[PDB]
């Protein structure tokens, strides 16, 4: 029964472990199991993981609201469609389902939902356009993007023909993919519908625009459906209050 | 006929094995619970016993009644049920005594040379003349209830036969009384004190000769 | 050691001579006059609607009549990978698009009716079909289900592994003249890739019932 | 007396150790012994262990209520006896001891009692039949099992002759052992008298049935006693609230 | 009414969270909707794992047993409070994985619920019906004074 | 049919009278005996007891290591005629395998008593 | 100043260390010394230890109350003296010192006192007899022991001549040592004056008896003094409430 | 489930760590980050240090 005199150590009592730690740590917990070791649910190859790797999610195209082109080559040198390029698409560019005195339900792409869960973002965005013509029709389109302008008031077919643009022949394919890169003064871009600043006080890090430049056997109306996914070099930064919520229950209680 | 491919007693689908009834008997279950009021206790009570709790691996004889319904509808736990299938045992118990509403100190003594006289616990005053106070030199354990209200103790198998008898009714059949008591002058509050005793098998425990199970009753027709 | 072998001790009965070929299933006809965005041409519990495509006069499906569904008559558990081909018939003077996607065990999600919108269909495994080129398009549907085997008969609702959608991505649009069509024809071919049946019983030991439709 | 400055560590105080851990762990406890090390009761070979290995318990046959066969080969092509095959035997297939306004006492087999302590189960079940004839009598029996039907309403001697069946000659032995395997759509089967669902809303993973196909020197009545034990490949899964209790005290307090 | 070892909440365990009722007297659900975990869960069809919980039960001073019933169907999408808890979950059971914590020592319970359930998957986005990892039960262990409020 | 099983120190269990039912006897070590073949059947009973030795005389009740059961598994059934028997005869042979005696005294130093029966 | 994030550990606070541990452990304590290490009182060979090894204590003979033999060879074939053989000697076999309304003081042997501190016991007991004759006298004595009888009602010179006995010639020495072995059905024997059972409801694991088979120059009376010590193979088992107490204060307070 | 009897150690509870220590020590703290290791803000040569010597 030898006496063990070792000096007591100073210890700081706290009520629990980290509420914020996701990775690279081991956390103590009382597991409600019969076995008292490090145990995990059994698996095979088919119930198998890393189906949540972000690049694998934001890679899936998501559909944006289809606009149409009406009566050809139509209106000489005109602006068809344009929007600020950033990971969450603008609420007017998204298939909506309104209901009266509930919230508005938006069919956001996979890239938009993932970017509502993070604080910053950066990298190229892919757009995939799908043209509802048939080879009889012809036209031309100038898709260009301008890197530092946030509002369409100032751009026109001769100002936008001096940026990086591809001229699309409207008959070489139905599915055309146009990548707008990431050209900014800064290394991470905040989201538009979380923080920081004041909603419509926002500046996207570029604009994408679609410019122009009538048979009776063929349908007059050519419909275009735009798809949007994140590029190969796209990343998200800090976990933040999700800008979105599930529409499981679309009810709300205004003040 | 063809045989069904194995999952190693569940290690393939869940994470663990389930091949021994000895392993389920190492998960605590309620042994006895009850209240002790101030009059029900003893008159000159300065270092005195509170319960004399006979230690059976097959548990106590459950009295099913209205004011605590874990015994009425669940009957007795998995440990009395596994124990009824075996004739002898050679091991100790693990206990957890959670004594509520008492703030000073609670000595717990183990009397391994005592016969198995009762199948119920003896409360307060009625505890015999020679178990009525803390003895000397018996294995004991005092715990101040302000620091921690849970006592974890392991009772050893100190008893002279080749076995200890399960399913019982010298008479040295088992591991004798455990005694729980207060260590000083205390205010026994109104509504007395509640003691909850949980138990399980220890790691040096065994079940030995397998006779049959007795006839069972189903929980589902208790109401 | 794979988990279909952990459900059934009896080995599987594999008859590739009478399964594993392209079977015709349905043909559906969509109009110029009710073809809008998100119009549902086909909304079926799959492969339940394909295998029970043959009906009685009293409307109970009988596996007995097609040599492809002959093992579905005599077993009770089954598992198989599928492929749905969709063919639309090429008319040059019209244009429109079809989107076909499959939703694993879709019918029991709490948000099922919200996932019909063709915006949401571009996120599950899908294929696109024109009327010009891109006539045929083959989907692929591996077996993914809660339990390693599906039930083949009732006692509810056997063989419901998902929901197959065919919707109008770009509306069926015509020229304004009389030589233009009022509709087209869309035909759905199915086949099974790894068909494993188990629990071989008689026939007439379990029954089928008149099948129920998705809302 | 050198000063030891080491930063205090964060510690989380809790009242006790795991209430659920049975295996693969070491638990701290205050042992009421004179010796302060890892000590265990002494042993020899004869007081020696693993007499509780589950396969060794569920291997022992347990008797189910004996039914009898009356006036031979008797009734042409008839159903003698049948029950759903699952580890707990049906309450009407078990030797009972009723008493008035107490509970009902059932002599469950060793396989039934062990399966009242677990949440899932799987694997083959052995039946051992014992015929109280003597070689003078003769008959035939078709024991078959059907893997996916839960109620006997639909089966008959020609429907059950198409399943896996053995035809037993009623004179080759008294003791006949018939193993019904495990053929299901799922990997673990819930018990019938614990959770989950609603008692008589249960589906066993198969049915076993016994079909048919009168001297004056021999006893008319042939009695059959069925025994049931778990097969060699049988397993149990999660510890759950025992469906049974000891009949030590068969008294009860209905609401 | 006769409440000596009784259940307090019967809490159905869903990875996609509960069906949020947004209301006036606790506004984390009204304005934040549901957290990042229901949102990530809605994108996937199945899951195979367990949960980690933290139950912080305030205004109670004795002991709080927490039991996990892995073989129970997914009957409700809301939690069941107090008395209404069914007849057979109304008290602490035997032999289920449980964990008692004295609330004077520490008011936070950290528990990990395992995946004990027989299918290849557990269903996310749900509405036998063995879809998930069944009820967790929280309860008091003795006679207590249930305070005002 | 006859079922014969042995219950180690059976007489002192609290549930003794419940374990007589022949359903419970099929779970302890047992043997089955017909009237046709399977006439003889030998049980085996190794020494298993609380203490390593049994007492041979009184001062209560020496040599009580268990209880031997012989019960009717399938009832004794006859043909309905007069050449049939009304009973049969069942004979029980014993023997001892490892007999160790210790504590050799005289005789007449301890007594026996008129033996008591199980209820 | 690098941040050290390590997950806090779960710890269970208790008020003290083991109250029961005597050996094979190290206990923490706050020592009231100037030196802060593992320190012990100084020693030499002469202040040196293990003078408490039990075998060394129970080896010392202790005297039991002397009985005498009166008027030789005396009464033909008679019982002189007999007692149950067990480590605590019977209270009527021990030198006593009564006092009125105090306790009774017993001069127990070294073997008796040590066996009042333990719960079980086993092994042989040595008796040493000392005869107060002188060579003129002669007689014979049959000391026998009987292994399983607890009361002397039934034994006599011809029943006790069939046990293990030595016939002592009463003149070969004064000091005769007679060892009764340990022959029982059990491996440890409870004590008679602690627990378990009911005092005079006790059975010693054997009896020892002394049987028989007058000058005027020599003293008529031969006095015999019996001594008792534990044999070489004697052991004690579990520490229990001492059956005895010091007579430092022989006062008491009856209820 | 072997019993582990090890004698409890004496420990002195205090509310926090050193208020005075600047250097040559490691201090425990609860970091409000997703990553649970020893993590520091990223750097290059130009955002680079000991400009406070």
């Amino acid at each position: 029964n030898p006496p063990d005199p070792t000096p007591a150590k100073f210890f700081v009592p706290i009520p629990s472990h980290s509420w914020a730690h996701g990775t690279n740590t081991s956390e103590p917990t009382n597991t409600l199991r019969l076995d008292g070791g490090v145990v995990g649910v059994g698996r095979s190859d088919d119930i198998g993981t890393s189906d949540t790797a972000i690049s694998g999610i934001i890679g899936v195209y998501g559909l944006l609201k289809p606009f149409d082109w009406n009566a050809g080559r139509n209106v000489g040198g005109h602006l068809l469609w344009s929007m600020p390029v950033h990971p969450q698409v603008d609420k007017d560019q998204v298939i909506q389902v309104m209901t009266q005195s509930k919230l508005t339900q938006y069919y956001l792409p996979p890239i938009s939902v993932v970017s509502s869960l993070y604080a910053y973002t950066r990298g190229s965005i892919k757009y995939k356009f799908l043209f509802g013509n048939n080879p009889r029709h012809n036209a031309r389109l100038l898709v260009a993007y301008i890197p530092g302008i946030s509002s369409d008031n100032r751009l026109t077919l001769e100002r936008a023909r001096n940026s990086a643009h591809v001229v699309f022949s409207l008959n070489e394919v139905s599915e055309f993919v146009f990548t707008v890169p990431y050209i900014t003064d800064t290394m991470w871009w905040p989201r538009k519908y979380g923080g920081p600043q004041a909603a419509g006080e926002f500046v996207a890090p570029s604009y994408i625009c679609m410019f122009i430049l009538a048979m009776e056997s063929v349908p007059s109306i050519v419909t275009i459906v735009p798809m949007i996914a994140a590029g190969d070099d796209f990343e998200v930064a800090v976990p933040a209050q999700p800008a979105v919520g599930l529409s499981r229950n679309i009810d709300v209680i205004y003040p | 006929t063809p045989l069904l491919p194995t999952t190693n007693d569940g290690r393939v689908t869940f994470g663990e094995a389930f091949n021994d009834l000895k392993d389920l008997a190492r998960r605590y279950q309620l042994y006895w619970e009850g209240t002790i009021l101030e009059g029900n206790l003893r008159a000159i009570r300065r270092n005195s016993a509170l319960v004399q709790l006979p230690l059976y691996p097959h548990g106590l004889r459950i009295q099913p009644d209205v004011n605590n319904p874990i015994w009425n509808i669940m009957r007795d736990g998995h440990i009395p049920v596994i124990s009824s299938g075996f004739r002898y045992f050679r091991g100790g118990l693990r206990l957890r005594i959670v004594v509520e509403g008492l703030n000073s100190c609670v000595w717990v003594q183990h009397h391994p040379d005592r016969p198995s006289i009762f199948s119920r616990p003896i409360i307060g005053r009625y505890i015999a003349a020679k178990d009525a106070y803390r003895n000397h030199a018996y294995a004991a354990y005092v715990q101040n209830m302000s620091v921690n209200r849970t006592i974890e103790v392991e009772v050893p198998f100190y008893q002279p036969g080749l076995y200890g008898m399960l399913n019982a009714s010298l008479r040295f059949t088992g591991l004798g009384d455990l005694l729980i008591g207060i260590e000083g002058e205390q205010p026994i509050p109104k509504e007395g004190i509640e003691i909850s005793v949980y138990y399980s098998i220890a790691d040096d425990f065994s079940f030995n000769i397998f006779c049959g199970f007795p006839p069972m009753v189903y929980c589902d027709e208790t109401y | 050691p794979t988990w279909d072998r952990l459900a059934s001790s009896e080995v599987s009965d594999e008859y590739p001579m009478l399964t594993d070929r392209w079977l015709f299933w349905k043909s559906v006809k969509w109009e110029v006059n009710d073809s809008a965005f998100g119009k549902m041409l086909v909304q079926e519990k799959f492969p339940q609607s394909w295998v029970q495509m043959d009906v009685n006069v009293n409307n109970i499906p009988r596996y007995t009549n097609i040599p492809n569904f002959i093992p579905f008559n005599i077993h009770q558990y089954m598992r198989a990978d599928f492929e749905v081909k969709i063919y639309v018939n090429p008319n040059d003077f019209v244009s429109g698009w079809l989107i076909m996607a499959f939703l694993y065990q879709g019918s029991e999600m709490f948000d099922y009716k919200l996932r019909r919108n063709p915006a949401a269909l571009m996120q599950m495994p899908h294929v696109l079909v024109n009327v010009g080129a891109a006539n045929e398009a083959t989907l692929k549907i591996p077996y993914r289900y809660v339990r390693p085997f599906m039930r083949c008969k009732d006692i509810t609702e056997p063989l419901n592994m998902g929901v197959l959608f065919v919707e109008v991505l770009i509306p069926f649009r015509t020229s304004a003249a009389s030589s233009a069509p009022k509709s087209l024809d869309v035909s759905l071919f199915v086949k099974m890739t790894n068909a494993k049946f188990t629990g071989m019983v008689d026939g007439s030991i379990a029954l089928l019932s008149k099948p129920i439709a998705l809302p």
